[PDB]
């Protein structure tokens, strides 16, 4: 059921998920063990996902939030990387996207930075970086990370280092 | 998975050491996110 519609980096909606993209990178405390080091990105392709039964599972449960919750469903664009990047945007988040070991409890996580994100794209830690080279640090090969539209509802406010 | 706090639909992590860093996000049902934008890219070597 998905199609990925590429976006022409002349198209102004292409520009603003670049934007942010580039504009939330920030320096990490692990001093890039994890993610690479590494100011900026070099965006190659931006994809629209298109899938209406996934569509619709989200706005489904958009609404069941929203109605819990004052018509207020505390909609975000956020960050994703992961090493399940196409099983997720084939079949959906579920469960086995989870990171069980997360600082939250075992659930499916997402970032403002996308910096942070792209330290999960070859795995917790970075796993063992890029699958040609087994460095985490790799400028040659090409990564993925998805821009989530991500619904909050009520959310629990927890203050962490 | 875990289940959300009771009352709550997400968790969201605070930054409270590293001034610069941004939020964080937790969700307990897949069905809370929608995976739109699929960005395909390198990271840059720092001149
Ligand atoms: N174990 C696992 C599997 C797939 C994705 C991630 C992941 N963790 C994060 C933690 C904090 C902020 C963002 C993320 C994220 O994008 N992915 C973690
Ligand atoms: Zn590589």
């Amino acid at each position: 059921g998905t199609i990925l519609i590429d976006l022409s980096p002349d198209d102004k909606e292409f520009q603003s998920v670049e934007e942010e993209m580039q504009s939330t990178v920030r320096e990490h405390r692990d001093g890039g063990h994890a993610g690479g080091i590494f100011n900026r990105y070099n965006i190659l392709k931006i994809q629209k996902v298109c899938n209406k039964k996934l569509w619709e599972r989200y706005t489904h449960r958009r609404k069941e939030v929203s109605e819990e919750n004052h018509n207020h469903a505390n909609e975000r664009m956020l960050f994703h990387g992961s090493p399940f990047v196409n099983a997720i945007i084939h079949k959906g988040f579920d469960e086995r996207h989870a990171y069980i070991g997360g600082m939250f409890g075992a659930g499916i996580y997402f970032a403002e930075n996308s910096s942070k994100s792209n330290q999960y794209v070859y795995g917790i830690g970075g796993g063992t970086g890029c699958p040609v080279h087994k460095d985490r640090s790799c400028y040659i090969c090409h990564r993925q990370l998805l821009f989530c539209r991500v619904t909050l509802g009520k959310s629990f406010l927890q203050f962490s280092a | 998975m875990a289940h959300s706090p009771p009352g709550h639909h997400s968790v969201t992590g605070r930054p409270s050491v590293n001034g610069l860093a941004l939020a964080e996000y937790v969700i307990y049902r897949g069905e809370q996110a929608y995976p739109e934008y699929l960005i395909t890219y390198q990271i840059m070597r720092p001149e």
